[PDB]
């Protein structure tokens, strides 16, 4: 399964 | 630190008010919250950069746009008793991890005849409490305003003061029943005698009331329950 | 003794929406694509096994994929920035992850590192709780990842959902 | 598909005494919990924060909460509490695709009776500035608790309380006052302390 959103930079 | 405006507005059925929010910060996603009693906080409308608008839980009445990274505005074209709240911007960098704003309370009226402001007196302090516990105690009242849209501050000789003051969190109604009723708040304030009792001393309680704008129309002989403040004083005294 | 890894890629576009695409490694082996050009955008399972599963299935890691191109679009938008580059650049950022399991089935390996226009740019250590950084505009990054803790997020998925799911992948023959 | 149950709205707790407010939140899959802190006329700001790992997330400030897959709750703990923690508590969620949108909880007002050494509780009636009246309740102890009007023509406040920084002293106080030209300080008819 991919991952979700990773966090802003 | 994420700032929002207007701090204080009043509005009419059928109204329009936008709310404004501008994060200097670096954060993608700004929010908009509504705070209430009995319901805690429900989303809005949210964004992820600059001029996308997503959708909250309860958008209903509210539209949102987004013009800058920093700037977030909360658009209602059309005013309703039914959003008359306390409302809060955010932003955020990181997943739940959010900054908010100061908070803008809105009171939008059915009719504005059942407006009125809010009459300030204050009480003195006793012989007797000075004779027993060697302090002094004030007391400032507001009473007989609607709608419930205030700010009391205490005055010491040009000094906000935050200490020895005690403010009711939440004003009453007068007639609860009618459910047109006016608010009443009381706020106090303790000092040790020897300063009430130096006649230099001058002790205000002030009260801001939020109310109609300048040009609103006032179909009345009344006077116009205008946004103002009004103030009672008390000066020590020696005796 | 296994492996799982994605690869999602995208690259901006002067002025519109880049162009993303993701793959799935299962054992070094490409079992699934996503593409955002395709007249039916979606993902597809590249290998026979995969198959079987049911089409909710598909749908629901099809709405993760939309997620990741307003993510690459800002971020692209964000890297630009840093660097004090103009908006006419066409650029690409790339995102590596997934974890290496054992026979006994233990975690051993996880794999969390981006890439900014082809060079490496931040990648997780073996630690998993501290990033090394390439340069300078990706010390502000790891700045704000490490005391915000963006460890601990992403372990969630590689601990979790990772291993989870490629022992499931691998549930055929 | 995702609320947040807070089950007491009204929470009282001495000072140094444990504390527990509760969250109770809905089902799956992956949650994202969070506990925020509303300052009196101030708006929220984060407090604890939990993704994954050790199921315990602690508070520098004394604050720790615990979250558990099974009961599916994210409770806050504090073994001492202090006044200056006087505020109102929501607990958030947020799922995997809802990532960024988090759910609060209905929210807990948190209110610390004050530990006062001395009360020696007193009634006096305060006389008007201008117009040569109201009557208070002061320096009471923290256990006895206001009581409202018996009379319903008559209007009450309950306690309120004061610090003064200056001396390091804090003190309730309650109100009670109306229009009727006839009053006395001894008709507080309800939760007396005759001392």
């Amino acid at each position: 399964m991919p991952a979700g959103r990773p966090w802003d930079l | 630190a994420v700032t929002q405006s207007p701090r204080n507005k009043v509005t009419v059925t059928g109204g329009n008010v936008t709310l404004s929010c501008r994060q200097t910060n670096s954060h993608n996603y700004m929010y908009w919250y509504r705070q209430d009693t009995g319901h805690g906080l429900r989303l809005i409308h949210y964004s992820y950069g600059a001029g996308n608008l997503q959708i909250g839980d309860v958008p209903d009445g509210y539209k949102a746009t987004r013009t800058t990274q920093e700037d977030f505005f909360l658009l209602l074209e059309l005013a309703s008793p039914s959003q008359t709240s306390l409302y809060f911007c955010a932003s955020s960098d990181a997943p739940g991890q959010l900054y908010f704003g100061e908070g803008s309370k809105l009171t939008v009226l059915e009719d504005l005849k059942n407006v009125f402001p809010p009459e300030v007196a204050v009480f003195e302090p006793s012989e007797a409490e000075i004779s027993h516990t060697q302090k002094a105690t004030l007391v400032c009242l507001a009473t007989g305003f609607y709608p419930d849209h205030v700010e009391l501050s205490w005055w010491v000789n040009g000094k906000e003061v935050h200490s020895g003051v005690c403010t009711d969190p939440q004003p009453l109604k007068e007639q609860p029943a009618l459910n047109d009723s006016r608010y009443a708040l009381s706020s106090r304030l303790r000092v040790s005698a020897t300063f009430w009792q130096n006649p230099r001393n001058h002790f205000r309680c002030q009260v801001q009331f939020y109310g109609l704008s300048e040009n609103d129309e006032w179909t009345q002989d009344r006077a116009k329950p205008v946004t103002q403040i009004v103030s009672a004083e008390a000066w020590g005294r020696a005796d | 003794p296994h492996s799982m890894r994605y690869y999602e890629t995208a690259t901006s576009r002067r002025g519109g929406e880049p162009r993303y695409t993701s793959v799935g490694y299962v054992d070094d082996k490409e079992f699934v694509r996503f593409d955002s050009d395709a007249e039916n955008p979606r993902y597809e399972p590249q290998v026979p096994w995969m198959e079987q599963e049911g089409p909710e299935y598909w749908e629901r890691i099809t709405q993760i994929a939309k997620g990741q191109e307003q993510w690459f679009r800002v971020n692209l938008r964000t890297l630009l920035g840093y660097y004090n580059q103009s908006a006419g650049g066409t650029h690409t950022l790339q995102w590596m992850y997934g974890c290496d399991v054992g026979s006994d089935g233990r975690l051993l390996r996880g794999y969390e590192q981006f890439a900014y226009d082809g060079c490496d740019y931040i990648a997780l250590n073996e630690d998993l709780r501290t990033w090394t950084a390439a340069d300078m505009a990706a010390q502000i990054t790891r700045r704000k990842w490490e005391q915000a803790g963006a460890a601990e997020y992403y372990r969630a998925y590689l601990e979790g959902e990772c291993v989870e799911w490629l022992h499931r992948y691998l549930k055929n023959g | 598909a995702q609320s947040v149950t807070q089950p007491d709205a009204r929470v009282t707790v001495s000072e140094g005494a444990s504390l527990q407010l509760r969250c109770k939140y809905s089902y799956s899959a992956t949650p994202y919990l969070f506990w925020y802190v509303q300052y009196p006329r101030q708006g929220l700001q984060m407090l604890l924060k939990y993704y994954s790992g050790d199921p315990v997330v602690q508070g520098v400030n004394g604050f720790e909460a615990e979250f558990s897959k099974s009961d599916s709750s994210f409770h806050l703990r504090k073994a001492s509490v202090h006044w200056s923690d006087s505020a109102v508590y929501f607990c958030a969620v947020s799922a995997k695709g809802t990532g960024s949108k988090l759910s609060f909880g209905k929210g807990a007002k948190l209110t610390v009776s004050p530990n006062i050494q001395n009360p020696d509780p007193a009634v006096y009636q305060l006389r008007d500035s201008k117009s040569s009246s109201v009557c208070l309740f002061t320096d009471f102890d923290s256990q006895t608790n206001v009581s409202q009007s018996k009379d319903s023509d008559v209007y009450i406040t309950d306690k309120c309380v004061l610090d003064m920084r200056s001396m390091d002293f804090k003190s309730n106080s309650a109100v009670a006052w109306s229009n009727k030209s006839d009053f006395a300080c001894a008709n507080f008819n309800n939760s007396i302390i005759p001392e």
